[PDB]
Protein backbone atom coordinates (compact mmCIF):
# COMPACT_ATOMS: atom_id res chain seq x y z
CA UNK A 1 0.00 0.00 0.00
CA UNK A 2 1.02 3.71 -0.36
CA UNK A 3 2.28 5.18 2.60
CA UNK A 4 -1.04 7.84 2.70
CA UNK A 5 -3.40 5.49 3.03
CA UNK A 6 -1.29 3.39 5.44
CA UNK A 7 -1.28 6.14 7.69
CA UNK A 8 -4.61 6.73 7.11
CA UNK A 9 -5.84 3.04 8.04
CA UNK A 10 -3.00 2.84 10.74
CA UNK A 11 -5.10 3.09 13.72
CA UNK A 12 -7.19 -0.04 15.36
CA UNK A 13 -10.02 2.04 14.89
CA UNK A 14 -12.06 5.20 13.33
CA UNK A 15 -12.73 6.33 17.57
CA UNK A 16 -8.84 6.55 17.21
CA UNK A 17 -7.68 7.75 13.84
CA UNK A 18 -9.70 11.13 14.34
CA UNK A 19 -8.91 13.49 16.61
CA UNK A 20 -9.98 13.34 20.52
CA UNK A 21 -11.44 16.81 19.99
CA UNK A 22 -13.74 15.45 16.85
CA UNK A 23 -14.73 12.23 18.36
CA UNK A 24 -16.36 13.79 21.45
CA UNK A 25 -18.63 16.05 18.79
CA UNK A 26 -20.86 12.78 17.64
CA UNK A 27 -23.27 10.62 19.21
CA UNK A 28 -22.51 7.12 20.55
CA UNK A 29 -24.33 5.13 17.50
CA UNK A 30 -22.37 7.11 14.63
CA UNK A 31 -18.95 6.26 16.33
CA UNK A 32 -19.98 2.69 16.07
CA UNK A 33 -21.18 3.59 12.63
CA UNK A 34 -17.93 4.73 11.57
CA UNK A 35 -15.77 1.82 13.62
CA UNK A 36 -17.43 -0.32 11.45
CA UNK A 37 -17.33 1.62 8.24
CA UNK A 38 -12.93 2.17 8.68
CA UNK A 39 -13.19 -1.96 9.21
CA UNK A 40 -14.51 -2.28 5.97
CA UNK A 41 -12.42 0.14 4.26
CA UNK A 42 -8.90 -1.24 6.47
CA UNK A 43 -9.79 -4.49 4.94
CA UNK A 44 -10.29 -3.50 1.60
CA UNK A 45 -6.86 -1.69 1.37
CA UNK A 46 -5.18 -4.76 2.63
CA UNK A 47 -7.02 -7.30 0.44
CA UNK A 48 -5.82 -4.85 -2.79
CA UNK A 49 -2.33 -5.06 -0.70
CA UNK A 50 -2.81 -8.79 -1.13
CA UNK A 51 -3.42 -9.03 -4.64
CA UNK A 52 -0.29 -6.51 -5.26
CA UNK A 53 1.95 -8.87 -3.75
CA UNK A 54 0.44 -11.66 -5.90
CA UNK A 55 0.60 -9.80 -9.08
CA UNK A 56 4.27 -7.71 -8.83
CA UNK A 57 6.06 -9.87 -6.19
CA UNK A 58 4.89 -13.77 -6.86
CA UNK A 59 4.03 -13.46 -10.34
CA UNK A 60 6.03 -10.20 -11.82
CA UNK A 61 9.33 -11.95 -9.74
CA UNK A 62 8.94 -15.31 -11.55
CA UNK A 63 8.18 -14.11 -15.06
CA UNK A 64 11.17 -11.89 -14.95
CA UNK A 65 13.87 -14.44 -12.71
CA UNK A 66 12.35 -17.89 -13.85
CA UNK A 67 12.71 -20.17 -16.67
CA UNK A 68 9.12 -22.03 -15.95
CA UNK A 69 6.98 -23.66 -18.93
CA UNK A 70 4.13 -21.59 -20.04
CA UNK A 71 1.02 -21.56 -18.68
CA UNK A 72 2.74 -21.79 -15.36
CA UNK A 73 2.25 -18.70 -13.86
CA UNK A 74 -0.58 -18.18 -15.10
CA UNK A 75 -2.04 -21.79 -13.45
CA UNK A 76 -0.39 -20.30 -9.82
CA UNK A 77 -2.17 -16.91 -9.94
CA UNK A 78 -5.26 -17.14 -12.30
CA UNK A 79 -7.19 -14.66 -12.47
CA UNK A 80 -4.61 -11.98 -10.23
CA UNK A 81 -5.01 -9.32 -12.60
CA UNK A 82 -9.13 -9.71 -13.33
CA UNK A 83 -9.18 -9.06 -9.29
CA UNK A 84 -6.62 -6.73 -9.04
CA UNK A 85 -8.43 -4.17 -11.17
CA UNK A 86 -12.06 -5.03 -9.23
CA UNK A 87 -11.16 -4.11 -6.14
CA UNK A 88 -8.63 -1.54 -7.23
CA UNK A 89 -11.49 0.17 -8.50
CA UNK A 90 -13.57 -0.50 -5.28
CA UNK A 91 -10.88 0.94 -2.93
CA UNK A 92 -10.74 3.87 -5.48
CA UNK A 93 -14.45 4.92 -4.83
CA UNK A 94 -14.79 3.96 -0.70
CA UNK A 95 -10.68 6.54 -0.40
CA UNK A 96 -12.54 9.08 -2.58
CA UNK A 97 -15.94 9.02 -0.25
CA UNK A 98 -13.93 9.23 2.75
CA UNK A 99 -11.21 12.08 1.28
CA UNK A 100 -14.98 14.08 0.56
CA UNK A 101 -16.25 14.20 3.46
CA UNK A 102 -13.27 15.19 5.35
CA UNK A 103 -13.38 18.53 7.25
CA UNK A 104 -11.65 21.11 5.63
CA UNK A 105 -7.96 21.55 6.98
CA UNK A 106 -7.48 17.90 8.52
CA UNK A 107 -6.50 14.97 6.69
CA UNK A 108 -7.82 12.45 9.39
CA UNK A 109 -11.35 14.02 10.40
CA UNK A 110 -14.24 12.72 8.82
CA UNK A 111 -17.45 11.10 8.62
CA UNK A 112 -19.09 8.53 6.03
CA UNK A 113 -22.83 9.30 5.96
CA UNK A 114 -24.00 7.54 2.59
CA UNK A 115 -22.11 3.83 2.01
CA UNK A 116 -25.37 2.02 0.80
CA UNK A 117 -25.45 3.91 -2.66
CA UNK A 118 -21.56 2.55 -3.00
CA UNK A 119 -21.91 -0.82 -2.05
CA UNK A 120 -25.38 -0.79 -4.15
CA UNK A 121 -23.31 0.48 -7.12
CA UNK A 122 -20.17 -2.23 -6.56
CA UNK A 123 -22.61 -4.85 -6.28
CA UNK A 124 -25.25 -4.80 -9.21
CA UNK A 125 -24.91 -4.06 -13.01
CA UNK A 126 -21.81 -4.95 -14.94
CA UNK A 127 -19.02 -4.61 -12.24
CA UNK A 128 -21.44 -7.43 -10.18
CA UNK A 129 -21.32 -9.50 -13.39
CA UNK A 130 -17.43 -9.24 -13.66
CA UNK A 131 -16.97 -10.04 -9.98
CA UNK A 132 -19.05 -13.14 -10.17
CA UNK A 133 -17.72 -14.48 -13.65
CA UNK A 134 -14.12 -13.71 -11.97
CA UNK A 135 -14.63 -15.41 -8.36
CA UNK A 136 -16.40 -18.70 -10.16
CA UNK A 137 -13.51 -18.93 -12.50
CA UNK A 138 -10.78 -17.95 -9.89
CA UNK A 139 -12.39 -20.33 -6.75
CA UNK A 140 -12.89 -23.31 -9.51
CA UNK A 141 -9.07 -22.95 -9.77
CA UNK A 142 -8.00 -22.98 -6.40
CA UNK A 143 -7.00 -26.48 -5.83
CA UNK A 144 -5.24 -26.51 -8.90
CA UNK A 145 -3.28 -23.71 -7.88
CA UNK A 146 -2.11 -25.14 -4.88
CA UNK A 147 -1.31 -28.39 -6.69
CA UNK A 148 1.19 -26.52 -9.22
CA UNK A 149 2.52 -24.63 -6.20
CA UNK A 150 3.45 -27.31 -4.27
CA UNK A 151 4.74 -29.39 -7.24
CA UNK A 152 7.12 -26.53 -7.82
CA UNK A 153 7.86 -25.76 -4.19
CA UNK A 154 9.17 -29.68 -3.97
CA UNK A 155 10.99 -30.46 -7.20
CA UNK A 156 12.13 -27.13 -8.68
CA UNK A 157 15.20 -25.41 -7.36
CA UNK A 158 15.44 -22.14 -7.81
CA UNK A 159 11.60 -21.97 -7.95
CA UNK A 160 12.23 -23.18 -4.36
CA UNK A 161 15.24 -20.62 -4.08
CA UNK A 162 12.93 -17.14 -4.80
CA UNK A 163 9.81 -18.62 -2.89
CA UNK A 164 11.94 -18.59 0.55
CA UNK A 165 14.15 -15.09 -0.66
CA UNK A 166 10.63 -13.16 -1.67
CA UNK A 167 8.49 -14.21 1.46
CA UNK A 168 12.01 -14.19 4.29
CA UNK A 169 10.88 -10.47 5.17
CA UNK A 170 8.95 -10.24 8.24
CA UNK A 171 5.88 -8.14 6.74
CA UNK A 172 5.36 -11.11 4.07
CA UNK A 173 4.70 -13.39 7.35
CA UNK A 174 1.19 -13.88 6.70
CA UNK A 175 1.38 -13.60 3.23
CA UNK A 176 3.16 -16.99 1.70
CA UNK A 177 1.69 -18.12 -1.68
CA UNK A 178 -1.22 -21.01 -0.50
CA UNK A 179 -1.93 -18.11 2.23
CA UNK A 180 -2.58 -15.04 -0.51
CA UNK A 181 -4.85 -17.16 -2.56
CA UNK A 182 -6.69 -18.08 0.57
CA UNK A 183 -6.69 -14.63 1.71
CA UNK A 184 -8.35 -14.31 -1.35
CA UNK A 185 -11.21 -16.64 -1.68
CA UNK A 186 -12.11 -15.45 1.70
CA UNK A 187 -12.12 -11.96 0.95
CA UNK A 188 -16.37 -12.24 -0.84
CA UNK A 189 -17.67 -14.00 2.25
CA UNK A 190 -16.25 -11.38 4.61
CA UNK A 191 -19.17 -8.78 3.12
CA UNK A 192 -22.15 -9.85 4.31
CA UNK A 193 -20.95 -9.68 8.41
CA UNK A 194 -19.18 -6.29 7.66
CA UNK A 195 -22.47 -5.06 6.02
CA UNK A 196 -25.42 -6.56 8.21
CA UNK A 197 -23.24 -4.93 11.11
CA UNK A 198 -22.99 -1.40 9.56
CA UNK A 199 -26.74 -1.56 8.95
CA UNK A 200 -27.24 -1.95 12.57
CA UNK A 201 -25.56 1.03 13.46
CA UNK A 202 -27.20 2.99 10.61
CA UNK A 203 -31.24 3.58 11.39
CA UNK A 204 -31.06 7.18 11.74
CA UNK A 205 -31.43 7.96 8.43
CA UNK A 206 -34.18 5.74 6.80
CA UNK A 207 -32.94 6.18 3.31
CA UNK A 208 -29.47 4.74 4.14
CA UNK A 209 -31.19 1.95 6.36
CA UNK A 210 -33.18 0.86 2.75
CA UNK A 211 -29.61 1.31 0.95
CA UNK A 212 -27.97 -1.05 2.97
CA UNK A 213 -30.45 -3.40 3.03
CA UNK A 214 -30.60 -3.63 -0.73
CA UNK A 215 -26.35 -3.67 -0.56
CA UNK A 216 -26.91 -6.64 1.59
CA UNK A 217 -29.11 -8.85 -0.37
CA UNK A 218 -27.27 -8.29 -3.44
CA UNK A 219 -23.90 -9.09 -1.96
CA UNK A 220 -26.14 -12.52 -0.60
CA UNK A 221 -26.72 -12.83 -4.23
CA UNK A 222 -23.86 -12.42 -5.82
CA UNK A 223 -22.35 -15.32 -2.95
CA UNK A 224 -25.10 -18.01 -4.07
CA UNK A 225 -24.04 -16.87 -8.05
CA UNK A 226 -20.78 -17.88 -7.61
CA UNK A 227 -20.88 -20.61 -5.08
CA UNK A 228 -23.53 -22.49 -7.55
CA UNK A 229 -21.02 -21.68 -10.38
CA UNK A 230 -18.24 -23.48 -8.65
CA UNK A 231 -16.37 -26.97 -9.57
CA UNK A 232 -12.99 -27.79 -9.30
CA UNK A 233 -10.45 -28.13 -11.89
CA UNK A 234 -8.31 -31.43 -11.53
CA UNK A 235 -5.28 -31.42 -14.08
CA UNK A 236 -5.19 -34.85 -15.56
CA UNK A 237 -8.45 -35.53 -14.44
CA UNK A 238 -10.24 -37.16 -17.44
CA UNK A 239 -13.95 -36.41 -18.79
CA UNK A 240 -15.24 -39.77 -17.46
CA UNK A 241 -14.65 -38.34 -14.23
CA UNK A 242 -16.52 -35.14 -15.24
CA UNK A 243 -18.98 -36.50 -16.90
CA UNK A 244 -20.04 -39.04 -13.82
CA UNK A 245 -20.12 -35.53 -11.47
CA UNK B 1 10.53 -23.76 13.58
CA UNK B 2 8.06 -25.62 11.23
CA UNK B 3 4.96 -23.96 9.45
CA UNK B 4 1.58 -25.81 10.73
CA UNK B 5 -2.04 -24.24 9.90
CA UNK B 6 -5.25 -24.23 12.01
CA UNK B 7 -8.37 -23.89 10.89
CA UNK B 8 -11.82 -23.33 13.47
CA UNK B 9 -15.09 -24.69 12.52
CA UNK B 10 -18.76 -24.45 13.77
CA UNK B 11 -21.73 -22.40 13.84
CA UNK B 12 -22.57 -18.66 13.12
CA UNK B 13 -22.96 -18.06 16.82
CA UNK B 14 -19.88 -20.23 18.26
CA UNK B 15 -17.49 -17.18 19.11
CA UNK B 16 -15.04 -18.71 16.69
CA UNK B 17 -14.02 -15.33 15.42
CA UNK B 18 -13.73 -13.57 18.61
CA UNK B 19 -11.76 -16.52 20.17
CA UNK B 20 -9.11 -16.13 17.06
CA UNK B 21 -8.82 -12.23 17.89
CA UNK B 22 -8.30 -12.66 21.71
CA UNK B 23 -5.61 -15.10 20.92
CA UNK B 24 -3.41 -13.02 18.61
CA UNK B 25 -3.78 -10.13 20.52
CA UNK B 26 -3.39 -11.93 23.93
CA UNK B 27 -6.23 -8.93 24.74
CA UNK B 28 -9.61 -8.89 24.46
CA UNK B 29 -10.36 -5.71 22.37
CA UNK B 30 -11.14 -2.35 24.87
CA UNK B 31 -12.12 0.20 22.06
CA UNK B 32 -13.15 -2.01 18.89
CA UNK B 33 -14.13 -5.74 18.63
CA UNK B 34 -13.50 -6.50 14.92
CA UNK B 35 -16.21 -7.72 12.98
CA UNK B 36 -13.39 -10.08 10.68
CA UNK B 37 -10.45 -12.10 10.98
CA UNK B 38 -7.93 -12.36 8.05
CA UNK B 39 -5.18 -14.59 8.84
CA UNK B 40 -2.39 -14.76 11.19
CA UNK B 41 0.75 -16.84 11.63
CA UNK B 42 1.62 -17.35 15.81
CA UNK B 43 5.20 -17.75 16.90
CA UNK B 44 4.13 -20.56 19.74
CA UNK B 45 6.73 -22.78 21.73
CA UNK B 46 5.17 -25.91 23.29
CA UNK B 47 6.87 -28.53 25.03
CA UNK B 48 10.05 -27.19 23.40
CA UNK B 49 9.51 -27.38 20.08
CA UNK B 50 8.81 -23.54 17.87
CA UNK B 51 5.89 -23.43 15.59
CA UNK B 52 4.41 -20.63 13.20
CA UNK B 53 0.91 -21.70 13.60
CA UNK B 54 -1.38 -20.00 10.71
CA UNK B 55 -4.64 -19.46 11.86
CA UNK B 56 -7.57 -19.47 10.00
CA UNK B 57 -11.24 -18.59 10.27
CA UNK B 58 -14.84 -19.95 8.44
CA UNK B 59 -16.74 -17.34 9.53
CA UNK B 60 -18.94 -15.99 6.74
CA UNK B 61 -18.47 -19.43 4.18
CA UNK B 62 -21.26 -20.96 6.75
CA UNK B 63 -23.99 -20.63 3.90
CA UNK B 64 -22.03 -21.85 1.03
CA UNK B 65 -20.72 -25.71 0.60
CA UNK B 66 -18.63 -25.16 -2.28
CA UNK B 67 -16.81 -21.97 -1.16
CA UNK B 68 -16.28 -23.73 2.21
CA UNK B 69 -14.29 -26.25 1.70
CA UNK B 70 -11.47 -24.18 -0.06
CA UNK B 71 -10.24 -23.51 3.77
CA UNK B 72 -9.69 -27.18 4.53
CA UNK B 73 -6.69 -27.85 1.86
CA UNK B 74 -3.47 -28.64 4.16
CA UNK B 75 -4.81 -28.51 7.67
CA UNK B 76 -2.95 -30.04 10.42
CA UNK B 77 -5.63 -29.30 13.28
CA UNK B 78 -8.79 -28.52 13.76
CA UNK B 79 -11.04 -26.33 15.98
CA UNK B 80 -14.60 -27.58 16.19
CA UNK B 81 -16.11 -25.07 18.09
CA UNK B 82 -20.13 -24.49 20.27
CA UNK B 83 -21.40 -22.19 22.46
CA UNK B 84 -21.56 -22.94 26.24
CA UNK B 85 -24.78 -20.35 26.07
CA UNK B 86 -25.95 -22.47 23.05
CA UNK B 87 -27.24 -25.79 23.18
CA UNK B 88 -28.13 -25.70 19.83
CA UNK B 89 -24.47 -25.25 18.66
CA UNK B 90 -23.74 -28.09 19.91
CA UNK B 91 -26.36 -30.11 18.06
CA UNK B 92 -25.13 -29.34 14.98
CA UNK B 93 -21.27 -30.98 15.97
CA UNK B 94 -22.20 -34.60 15.14
CA UNK B 95 -24.65 -33.37 12.69
CA UNK B 96 -23.27 -31.39 9.94
CA UNK B 97 -19.79 -30.25 11.11
CA UNK B 98 -17.93 -34.02 12.01
CA UNK B 99 -18.73 -35.31 8.72
CA UNK B 100 -17.47 -32.74 6.92
CA UNK B 101 -14.37 -32.35 8.70
CA UNK B 102 -13.87 -35.71 8.27
CA UNK B 103 -14.35 -36.04 4.76
CA UNK B 104 -12.13 -32.80 3.43
CA UNK B 105 -9.41 -33.26 6.52
CA UNK B 106 -9.25 -37.32 6.94
CA UNK B 107 -6.98 -38.32 10.04
CA UNK B 108 -6.45 -34.49 10.70
CA UNK B 109 -6.94 -33.72 14.86
CA UNK B 110 -10.38 -32.34 16.16
CA UNK B 111 -9.82 -30.81 19.21
CA UNK B 112 -14.04 -29.67 20.54
CA UNK B 113 -14.04 -26.67 22.52
CA UNK B 114 -17.05 -25.05 24.02
CA UNK B 115 -16.20 -21.64 23.78
CA UNK B 116 -18.19 -18.35 26.38
CA UNK B 117 -17.97 -20.62 29.49
CA UNK B 118 -18.60 -17.31 31.53
CA UNK B 119 -21.40 -17.89 30.41
CA UNK B 120 -22.25 -21.13 32.07
CA UNK B 121 -23.50 -19.36 35.33
CA UNK B 122 -24.79 -15.95 34.02
CA UNK B 123 -28.06 -15.45 35.49
CA UNK B 124 -29.48 -13.40 32.37
CA UNK B 125 -28.11 -16.33 30.12
CA UNK B 126 -29.65 -18.86 32.32
CA UNK B 127 -32.84 -17.05 32.06
CA UNK B 128 -33.27 -16.39 28.33
CA UNK B 129 -32.27 -20.16 27.77
CA UNK B 130 -35.28 -21.40 30.08
CA UNK B 131 -38.10 -20.22 27.82
CA UNK B 132 -36.86 -22.43 25.49
CA UNK B 133 -36.68 -25.35 27.68
CA UNK B 134 -33.12 -25.38 27.69
CA UNK B 135 -29.75 -24.64 29.96
CA UNK B 136 -25.82 -23.58 29.44
CA UNK B 137 -24.20 -26.70 28.27
CA UNK B 138 -22.92 -28.98 31.29
CA UNK B 139 -19.03 -29.40 31.35
CA UNK B 140 -19.96 -33.52 31.08
CA UNK B 141 -22.06 -32.91 27.99
CA UNK B 142 -19.30 -31.53 26.02
CA UNK B 143 -16.97 -34.15 26.89
CA UNK B 144 -19.36 -37.09 25.74
CA UNK B 145 -19.95 -34.99 22.65
CA UNK B 146 -15.79 -34.71 22.24
CA UNK B 147 -15.61 -38.83 23.04
CA UNK B 148 -18.67 -39.33 20.31
CA UNK B 149 -17.29 -37.72 17.39
CA UNK B 150 -13.74 -39.10 18.05
CA UNK B 151 -11.97 -35.77 18.97
CA UNK B 152 -8.80 -35.99 20.03
CA UNK B 153 -9.75 -34.05 23.26
CA UNK B 154 -12.36 -31.62 24.53
CA UNK B 155 -11.23 -28.14 25.99
CA UNK B 156 -13.36 -25.06 27.15
CA UNK B 157 -12.45 -21.08 27.17
CA UNK B 158 -13.33 -17.71 27.39
CA UNK B 159 -12.76 -15.64 24.73
CA UNK B 160 -14.49 -12.59 27.25
CA UNK B 161 -11.74 -12.95 30.41
CA UNK B 162 -9.21 -15.15 28.20
CA UNK B 163 -9.42 -18.13 30.78
CA UNK B 164 -8.10 -21.49 28.57
CA UNK B 165 -7.22 -19.28 25.50
CA UNK B 166 -3.45 -20.09 25.92
CA UNK B 167 -4.38 -23.70 26.36
CA UNK B 168 -6.23 -24.24 23.77
CA UNK B 169 -3.98 -22.80 21.40
CA UNK B 170 -1.14 -24.85 22.98
CA UNK B 171 -2.57 -28.18 22.88
CA UNK B 172 -4.02 -27.43 19.34
CA UNK B 173 0.17 -27.16 18.60
CA UNK B 174 0.68 -30.15 20.15
CA UNK B 175 -2.18 -31.81 18.21
CA UNK B 176 -0.37 -30.54 14.88
CA UNK B 177 2.79 -32.02 15.58
CA UNK B 178 1.34 -35.63 16.32
CA UNK B 179 2.49 -38.26 13.80
C1 LIG C 1 9.82 -17.81 22.30
C2 LIG C 1 9.89 -18.66 21.03
O1 LIG C 1 9.46 -17.89 19.98
C3 LIG C 1 9.12 -18.60 18.80
C4 LIG C 1 8.20 -19.66 18.83
C5 LIG C 1 7.87 -20.33 17.67
C6 LIG C 1 8.44 -19.94 16.42
C7 LIG C 1 9.34 -18.89 16.38
C8 LIG C 1 9.69 -18.21 17.55
N1 LIG C 1 10.65 -17.09 17.49
C9 LIG C 1 12.10 -17.38 17.19
C10 LIG C 1 12.44 -17.18 15.70
N2 LIG C 1 12.00 -15.91 15.20
C11 LIG C 1 10.64 -15.57 15.45
C12 LIG C 1 10.22 -15.77 16.93
C1 LIG D 1 -19.78 -29.74 2.22
C2 LIG D 1 -19.67 -31.03 3.03
O1 LIG D 1 -20.17 -32.06 2.26
C3 LIG D 1 -19.88 -33.38 2.66
C4 LIG D 1 -20.07 -33.77 4.00
C5 LIG D 1 -19.81 -35.06 4.42
C6 LIG D 1 -19.36 -36.03 3.48
C7 LIG D 1 -19.19 -35.67 2.14
C8 LIG D 1 -19.45 -34.36 1.71
N1 LIG D 1 -19.24 -34.03 0.27
C9 LIG D 1 -18.69 -35.09 -0.66
C10 LIG D 1 -18.23 -34.59 -2.04
N2 LIG D 1 -18.45 -33.19 -2.25
C11 LIG D 1 -19.73 -32.70 -1.89
C12 LIG D 1 -20.17 -33.10 -0.46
Amino acid sequence: SMEMDEKDFAADSWSLAVDSSFLQQHKKEVMKQQDVIYELIQTELHHVRTLKIMTRLFRTGMLEELHLEPGVVQGLFPCVDELSDIHTRFLSQLLERRRQALCPGSTRNFVIHRLGDLLISQFSGPSAEQMCKTYSEFCSRHSKALKLYKELYARDKRFQQFIRKVTRPAVLKRHGVQECILLVTQRITKYPLLISRILQHSHGIEEERQDLTTALGLVKELLSNVDEGIYQLEKGARLQEIYNR
Amino acid sequence: AIRKKLVIVGDGACGKTCLLIVFSKDQFPEVYVPTVFENYVADIEVDGKQVELALWDTAGQEDYDRLRPLSYPDTDVILMCFSIDSPDSLENIPEKWTPEVKHFCPNVPIILVGNKKDLRNDEHTRRELAKMKQEPVKPEEGRDMANRIGAFGYMECSAKTKDGVREVFEMATRAALQA
